[PDB]
């Protein structure tokens, strides 16, 4: 599947992940969800991108998130969607380095 | 009152096997002999003890 | 311990130029230490140090800090030295741990170099292991074991009951009575004498005859597990008595003997015969009133008295 | 973990293999009836147990 | 045997029994086996109904059949 | 295979070994390690030394010594290196006999 989800306990992870990740040099599409105070990061990678930066991402997130614990479609259905296209860039701007 | 060589006994084990571990071996020959003398003379006590190792049951050991 | 690997953690991060310390540095960090158990397992897996650089580069200032996923591994190593080890962790500990938490790049990179993880993980026990690869059962679940507390050193020290321990070693060391019975009021040490037998047979002051003899003190708050069944508590008291006579090194406290005195017509021919030996905690009023009535109880247990 | 068994007076040889050690804290309850009946004629509860009088 | 306690009851049976053993009984009783039985070890385990009386029987038989 | 791994209680028993045990005359590298106390002796062959003859001064070793009840990554790992590429001599020429 091109669409992941990983599970953000509290925005601290999330600045983490924004600040001391580098993610690798790759295009992709980033938005952010909220239920019940838990973070999802959602990324959607173009027909060009392999699964194993996906899974590289993955970790990383796994070494600041957890894995997700819901589908697709209940995110699109109940999650309110935070952010788009820009997640890292915007924490940055705005929230300082932890 | 034997007692008091058992225990030399342990510390002088115990000083050969750290010496040895530290790989100072002439300090470790000279404490390996001192252990043997050392056992030597825990044995010779020991000998003494069992050529000191008869009791009669008296009439005053049953009116206690 | 071996913490060189957490050490070149930093060193390998500035060489990759990397934002982080994650997993995949950590393995970096086992390959650089060629002596470690967790190399050589690996090694021996054809997995070296130049392949799992290329598939870490193939994969992946200042500020920098161990991932969260970093943090949970070290913790997992950490638990994994539960594993009787004690405190000191090490390398294969951390390969362990890594094996365990099957996420992250490293695992990322188990799974590229297809690396089996049950394989390793029996690798590692194997390596750990020892290459070269009577009892009591129902004494030692409902009697508290006072010999092993003694060994352990967790018992607590007996004060001035010298002439009473000296007494009960010498009732003990009789050939037809050799069962004493200690009598005093609740609270001033009876328990005490037992627990400084036991210390006097582990700190070898009992003599030749008690030499290796355990002290089991042979609770008896529910050997009486059922008063209404006819056999139910005597079958356990029979089996009690039957593995006491197959081991002849047991010595049995039995705290409050005015209760037993039901058990009469058991313990009656065990204690007549010989394949028993029983030290007794009553009270004086309690030893009058039911002990001394019966003359068959006497010709077996020997009065020692507690003082305050 | 620190356990609790309410009616205490349900339950002592059952569980020595943490009580007769202190292993498990037992912090259990029961009515005074129940507690002189068959808490206090036992010689390794009286040594474990510490009776926390409650209240009206 | 009657007395009261600690005479020797008990060291009359063992002593029949080495008296058997060193041969210098009748000849009636020059093989027997003497056999000391507790009344408790008969009792052991015997919850359900006609466990003792079962027990009890198979002994009694099997005395009748041994005949010593 | 080509290392042979025995266990020696005491250091008397290395000493017992190093005076009283004559091995075939072979070529060979040993070294001597201590854990907690316990001592253990490795020999490694050459190449061209053949199983059998190893089988056969390990079967001489254990004359003297006890199976290894450690492995040998282990040994090489925490065991501390007490003698190198001489011990029989070493322990000949430092301790005296018996
Ligand atoms: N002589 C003594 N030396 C050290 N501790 C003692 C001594 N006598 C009693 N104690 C302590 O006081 C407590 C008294 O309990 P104890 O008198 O053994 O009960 P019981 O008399 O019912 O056996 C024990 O837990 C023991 O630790
Ligand atoms: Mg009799």
């Amino acid at each position: 599947t091109r669409t992941i989800i990983v599970k953000f306990n509290d925005l601290e992870d999330v600045i983490n992940y924004a600040y001391h990740s580098n993610p690798i040099t790759t295009e992709f599409e980033d938005l952010l969800y909220m239920v019940d105070g838990t973070y999802y990061y959602a990324v959607y990678f173009d027909s060009h991108v392999d699964q194993e930066v996906i899974n590289d991402s993955y970790s990383q997130l796994l070494e600041f998130a957890y894995p997700t614990d819901r589908t697709e479609v209940y995110l699109n259905d109940y999650a309110k969607i935070i952010m788009s296209h820009n997640v890292t860039a915007q924490v940055r701007r705005y929230f300082p380095e932890t | 009152n034997l007692k008091e060589i058992e225990q030399e006994i342990e510390k002088v084990k115990n000083e050969k096997d750290a010496a040895v571990h530290a790989q100072e071996f002439e300090n470790a020959a000279n404490l390996r002999d001192k252990q043997t003398k050392l056992e030597k003379q825990y044995e010779e006590a020991k000998n003494e003890w069992k050529n000191a190792q008869s009791t009669s049951l008296s009439e005053e050991d049953i009116a206690e | 311990r071996a913490q060189r690997v957490l050490a070149h953690a930093q060193e390998e991060a500035i060489r990759l130029n990397h934002s982080n310390i994650g997993t995949e540095h950590l393995l970096l960090g086992l390959m650089k230490e060629p002596e470690g158990i967790a190399a050589k397992v690996l090694e021996s897996f054809n997995i070296t140090e130049d392949k799992v650089i290329e598939e870490v580069e193939k994969l992946i200032v200042g500020t920098l800090h161990y991932t969260p996923r970093a943090k949970k591994v070290i913790e997992l190593s950490m638990d994994e030295a539960r594993k009787l080890h004690h405190n000191f962790v090490g390398t294969e500990h951390i390969l362990l741990g890594l094996i365990r938490e099957n996420e992250g790049v490293a695992a990322r990179v188990f799974a590229n170099l297809d690396l089996n993880i049950t394989k390793a993980r029996a690798q590692v026990v194997k390596a750990l292991g020892n290459p070269e690869m009577n009892n009591t059962p129902t004494l030692d679940s409902l009697a508290r074991d006072l010999t092993v507390i003694a060994k352990d050193g967790t018992l607590d020290p007996v004060i001035g009951r010298d002439k009473e321990i000296t007494r009960v070693i010498e009732v003990l060391s009789r050939r037809t009575k050799n069962n004493p019975v200690l009598i005093g009021e609740p609270g001033v040490g009876k328990t005490a004498i037992a627990e400084g037998l036991a210390q006097a047979i582990v700190n070898n002051e009992v003599p030749e005859t008690l030499k290796d003899k355990r002290v089991m003190s042979l609770d008896m708050g529910t050997v009486v597990a059922g008063t209404k069944y006819r056999g139910e508590f005597e079958e356990r008291l029979k089996k009690v008595m039957e593995e006491i006579q197959q081991a002849g090194n047991v010595i049995l406290f039995i705290d409050e003997l005015h209760t037993l005195v039901d058990a009469s017509n058991i313990l009656k021919p065990a204690l007549a015969r010989g394949e028993l030996q029983c030290i007794g905690a009553t009270t004086l009023d309690e030893y009058r009133k039911n002990i001394e009535k019966d003359a068959a109880l006497e010709r077996r247990f020997q009065p020692v008295q507690v003082d305050e």
